[PDB]
RNA sequence: UACCUGGUUGAUCCUGCCAGUAGCAUAUGCUUGUCUCAAAGAUUAAGCCAUGCAUGUCUAAGUACGCACGGCCGGUACAGUGAAACUGCGAAUGGCUCAUUAAAUCAGUUAUGGUUCCUUUGGUCGCUCGUACUUGGAUAACUGUGGUAAUUCUAGAGCUAAUACAUGCCGACGGGCGCUGACCCCCUUCGCGGGGGGGAUGCGUGCAUUUAUCAGUGGUGACUCUAGAUAACCUCGGGCCGAUCGCACGCCCCCCGUGGCGGCGACGACCCAUUCGAACGUCUGCCCUAUCAACUUUCGAUGGUAGUCGCCGUGCCUACCAUGGUGACCACGGGUGACGGGGAAUCAGGGUUCGAUUCCGGAGAGGGAGCCUGAGAAACGGCUACCACAUCCAAGGAAGGCAGCAGGCGCGCAAAUU
RNA sequence: UAAAGUUGCUGCAGUUAAAAAGCUCGUAGUUGGAUCUCUCUCGGCCGAAGCGUUUACUUUGAAAAAAUUAGAGUGUUCAAAGCAGGCCCGAGCCGCCUGGAUACCGCAGCUAGGAAUAAUGGAAUAGGACCGCGGUUCUAUUUUGUUG
RNA sequence: CGCUACUACCGAUUGGAUGGUUUAGUGAGGCCCUCGGAUCGGCCCCGCCGGGGUCGGCCCACGGCCCUGGCGGAGCGCUGA
């Protein structure tokens, strides 16, 4: 119903939903089971992952990807594309000549899954290294730890 | 020719390139396959590294799958019903992945009857002909007779399914990809994404 | 370039090759085999410049096609064979046997062995895979193959084949408390015990090694090759134990030798 | 060697430049006895080229009935050397130049768990239950007949080979295992019924390929990994499962045969592993310019879903959707007498300038574009067109690419032997 | 290129020699006052696991093409160079000995200690820490010699 | 203000010029798809030359059933390139 949004039919791949059963097992709950992975590296999986029933296959935790390579950290600016947002990357580079340093930024956008929420902007954002998603996506979110300012 | 490179796309800050290579070849792109439906017609492509691709461009027969009972069979396709991607394809009867399609019935109605001993597909009038009478009649001893009783607790399709066996054709979605591998694979359509196809296709009309 | 090279210009090849800049503009590239490019030494240069058979690289080739030289018990012909480390060479019309095996100084050394050590060598377990039939399957270090190993070795081991039938003797685990070599890095050709090991998930592995005279270094897993289990090597060592001098003792034994010379 | 000197005033102390001083690299002038090294048409013209050369290759081991030579038997297939030609491989390396190119190239650091890989090395190669004591038709070289002013142009006719091109068995082969299963027994039951076995007859079967389902040997930080099971499929422009060659030749039988067996190699091949790579990605880093302040999105600009194409991941492309993406931390645009680094000159300590140039990457072959073959090329000492030049001609046609080595013209202050 | 402390980060000037906006507000940028002296469990004291509120800094370690520069050895007759060479011979007719080091390699990315300096963090509507005690709902493994 | 010369600026106007962009309209050539079929074969139908078996009336003659080598003519018969 609210999944089902699009033109084809949302589907787990994994996940063989037309198994059938006798009658007094299908009067009990029509739950299907949750297609779910640790992605290593001490991350944990999220609740809401394993609870869920959104559908995303660029999910770091239910969908088909591979995290490898840096893992990287950063602030969220921008939360205006559908399932990913542009967070920026704050640095100091060093000028040899006069022996002091520079401020410079980058800007990145990364994929969010559904199952992150409640992340507004300015929080802090721990992500990893994928295959390229997109044109200019290459990284997933793994982590959002809140600002100082939580109550 | 048909080039799918990167470096003729602007930045991400928008500002256009300037290349600084020619095409290559390893970066060259081919004319679609556009499968239709009819006698079998396939040409072979040489790709990169000596290998074959099978090119596609007419197929009729394909085996599909029906999972809940897991019989795969090989069936003729018949017609095209919906296509996610685009309308025109299902205007044209083009065959790619994730299409819907309608396949025969008459092998799963084969298989079922022999296995579970049970009429399908068959209208109310309950005209027959013998040979099918022997296949669902026939004489068996204790112990067949047995297990085959036992089936009968578990022979049990829901309504939409046996609609489409009494239309004689099912639907179908195509998993392989007829432009790459030659050949037309899928599974038969039940259950919710059944449903799903099926309010599609009445939303279309 | 639109395909393989072919070539190597000298100053680019390897400097444990010891060559000279005014000989010539190229340097024997090694033929593909089981050992890297960079981490070979061609036939041509150990036949010529390291014993001194030949002078020029004709002469290698009337050596070679004479069929005199075996490596691990057979007879190449090829003039650029890549020879590695732990490799066997055998000389039936002179009665000799070498073994390569790295220096302090990090150059293969001429490594004369007995003919009867000369029918075995170690190999570095490098990957472990189930094939059809449920076979299993072990890889080396020099691209061979064996089925059906023992199975309790896994990786970073070392086993004994027999040149013969290559087929597995015994093997040595990668535990702490063995000999183990470096194969690569700054630490090659040193010689000592592996006191322990740090892992790093996603990333190399780091392993410390104490030598014989209680020097400490570390390396990465992937340059670690275990030699013999606890303090006895299964494999005669050259001149040097394994043990690197610094410049200063290197300086006084230079002394120490001359003054006795004569 | 952490360095200064002359010049503005009637005379003085300053600011401040001009000039003076020493390296380095291009040219030029005068001069020049002996020896060791040694750069050298980059700057203007990536302007144009006469001529010659620069890429070809055979072992005992694919194909010899050329006496072209050659030793013996003389039907007693083929002694040996071997031109030519068919077949196989290489020609995608090397050499030259720096025109284009400003997060592009490139450098360090990571990834392919998102791909391909000639060759070398190692592993598999009776694992399939269904004429073979060796199957078929042609083509060169050769012998003869020709056409055109002209080319490394080729046409007809007569012969003959394969590791070229095709086609196809036996054997292992006794069975085993999954389903179908008439019938036959053995227990309990008075009996139905409840059980436990055996089984003829049928279909399928090995590794690769495509799809669906099930369970959970070995490994990773993490698989939708590897391995296993089940139901099928398996492309005529067709995956494998040997109709190939050489050298030494021997043991066995109720035997002299259809005689059976056997050792080293060479070649080939489906699929794994390895080697040489290649190709896409991650993070950081580049010269001047605001008299360039907003740019991108009609013709993809940012993201989502499903597909097509591609060797793979991706707006690479398509359809339907959201309104996104970048920018004083300098976006976008412009210029560069800009290929990038390893490095070079000068230097107390800082720093300034250069790097066309022998090493590592990139690009190009007059300018664009499109392709064949091949493992690998958008190749140019390969092909096909257009644009600009340009050679021979009997006017009908044919043939071109020195930024490869010499050499020639032109250009210039500026650079060597056909 | 140095001289040029005449482009001044080290390290220049701005009353009269060239020079400080007519004055004020103000975003970005830059800068910013004192203060605060390893851990349970599970396994064989160590091993696993969480560490650290995190950084910046400094000191280690690993990976980092050669060639050049710096630099060790070596009578190319010296030197610029090169990577060579040396020793006894009654002749070794199995000739012997020895080198082809090391240092440096900016920034960014890995690794392990230090805890001064400089940033940042917590308990204030206490839905804050620590030790316990009752009530309810949802699923997994094992034990009742096996099987439901 | 009157002499003598140089550089740099405007600006009646249109030339010799090239170079770089694009709007529209054509567009060589390769590649892909759908057609096309000059021509070259193989299989059937006859005929006469030739070799293996067998069957029949049989005595060194001639037919039947298969194979087998060539040759000549049909079928818009079939099929492959
Ligand atoms: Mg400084
Ligand atoms: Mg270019
Ligand atoms: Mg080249
Ligand atoms: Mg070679
Ligand atoms: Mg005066
Ligand atoms: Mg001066
Ligand atoms: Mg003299
Ligand atoms: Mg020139
Ligand atoms: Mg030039
Ligand atoms: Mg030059
Ligand atoms: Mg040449
Ligand atoms: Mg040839
Ligand atoms: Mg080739
Ligand atoms: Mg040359
Ligand atoms: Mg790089
Ligand atoms: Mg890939
Ligand atoms: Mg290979
Ligand atoms: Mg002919
Ligand atoms: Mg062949
Ligand atoms: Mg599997
Ligand atoms: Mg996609
Ligand atoms: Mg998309
Ligand atoms: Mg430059
Ligand atoms: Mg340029
Ligand atoms: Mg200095
Ligand atoms: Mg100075
Ligand atoms: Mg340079
Ligand atoms: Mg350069
Ligand atoms: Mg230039
Ligand atoms: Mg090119
Ligand atoms: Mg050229
Ligand atoms: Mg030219
Ligand atoms: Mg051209
Ligand atoms: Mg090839
Ligand atoms: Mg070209
Ligand atoms: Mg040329
Ligand atoms: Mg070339
Ligand atoms: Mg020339
Ligand atoms: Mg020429
Ligand atoms: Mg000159
Ligand atoms: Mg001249
Ligand atoms: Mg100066
Ligand atoms: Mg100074
Ligand atoms: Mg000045
Ligand atoms: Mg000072
Ligand atoms: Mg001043
Ligand atoms: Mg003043
Ligand atoms: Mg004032
Ligand atoms: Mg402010
Ligand atoms: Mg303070
Ligand atoms: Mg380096
Ligand atoms: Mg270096
Ligand atoms: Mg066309």
């Amino acid at each position: 119903a609210d999944i089902q949004t699009e033109r084809a039919y949302q589907k787990q791949p994994t996940i063989f939903q037309n198994k059938k059963r006798v009658l007094l097992g299908e009067t009990g709950k029509e739950k299907l089971p949750r297609y779910y992975k640790n992605i290593g590296l001490g991350f944990k999986t999220p609740k809401e992952a394993i609870e869920g029933t959104y559908i995303d296959k660029k999910c770091p935790f239910t969908g088909n990807v591979s995290i490898r390579g840096r893992i990287l950290s950063g602030v969220v600016t921008k939360m205006k594309m559908q399932r990913t947002i542009v967070i920026r990357r704050d640095y100091l580079h060093y000028i040899r000549k006069y022996n002091r340093f520079e401020k410079r930024h980058k800007n990145m956008s990364v994929h969010l899954s559904p199952c992150f929420r409640d992340v507004q902007i300015g929080d802090i954002v721990t992500v990893g290294e994928c295959r390229p998603l997109s044109k200019t996506v290459r990284f997933n979110v793994l982590k959002v730890t809140k600002a100082a300012g939580t109550k | 020719g048909i080039s799918r490179d990167n470096w003729h796309k602007r930045r991400k800050t928008g500002g256009k390139r300037k290349p600084y290579h020619k095409k290559r070849k390893y970066e060259l792109g081919r004319p679609a396959a556009n499968t239709k439906i009819g006698p079998r017609r396939i040409h072979t492509v040489r790709v990169r590294g000596g290998n074959k691709k099978y090119r596609a461009l007419r197929l009729d027969v394909g085996n599909f799958s029906w999972g809940s009972e897991c019989c795969t069979r090989k069936t003729r396709i018949i017609d095209v019903v919906y296509n996610a991607s685009n309308n025109e394809l299902v205007r044209t009867k083009t065959l790619v992945k994730n299409c819907i399609v309608l396949i025969d019935s008459t092998p799963y109605r084969q298989w079922y009857e022999s296995h579970y001993a049970l009429p399908l597909g068959r209208k109310k009038g309950a005209k027959l002909t013998p040979e099918e009478e022997e296949i669902l009649n026939k004489k068996r001893s204790k112990k067949i007779q047995k297990k085959y009783d036992e089936r009968k607790k578990n022979a049990k399709i829901s309504s939409l399914l046996e609609e489409q066996f009494q239309q004689g054709k099912l639907l179908a979605c195509i998993a392989s990809r007829p432009g790459q591998c030659g050949r037309a694979d899928g599974y038969v359509l039940e259950g919710k994404e059944l449903e799903f196809y099926l309010r599609k296709i009445k939303a279309r009309k | 370039a639109r395909g393989p090279k072919k070539h190597l210009k000298r100053v680019a090849a390897p400097k444990h090759w010891m060559l000279d800049k005014l000989t010539g503009v190229f340097a024997p590239r090694p033929s593909t085999g089981p050992h890297k490019l960079r981490e070979c030494l061609p036939l041509i240069i150990f036949l010529r410049n390291r014993l001194k058979y030949a002078l020029t690289g004709d002469e290698v080739k009337k050596i070679c096609m004479q069929r005199f030289i075996k490596i691990d018990g057979k007879v190449r012909t090829d003039i650029t064979y890549p020879a590695g480390f732990m490799d066997v060479i055998s000389i039936d019309k002179t009665g000799e046997n070498f073994r390569l095996i790295y220096d302090t100084k990090g150059r293969f050394a001429v490594h004369r062995i007995t003919p009867e050590e000369a029918k075995y060598k170690l190999c570095k377990v490098r990957k472990i895979f189930v094939g059809t039939k449920g076979i299993p399957h072990l890889v080396t270090h020099d691209a061979r193959t064996i089925r059906y190993p023992d199975p309790l070795i896994k990786v970073n081991d070392t086993i004994q084949i027999d040149l013969e039938t290559g087929k597995i003797t015994d093997f040595i685990k990668f535990d702490t408390g063995n000999l183990c070599m470096v194969t690569g890095g700054a630490n090659l050709g040193r010689i000592g015990v592996i006191t322990n090991r740090e892992r790093h998930p996603g990333s190399f592995d780091v392993v410390h090694v104490k030598d014989a005279n209680g020097n400490s270094f570390a390396t990465r897993l992937s340059n670690i090759f275990v030699i013999g289990k606890g303090n006895k090597p299964w494999i005669s060592l050259p001149r040097g134990k394994g043990i690197r001098l610094t410049i200063a003792e290197e300086r006084d034994k230079r002394l120490a030798a001359k003054q006795s010379s004569g």
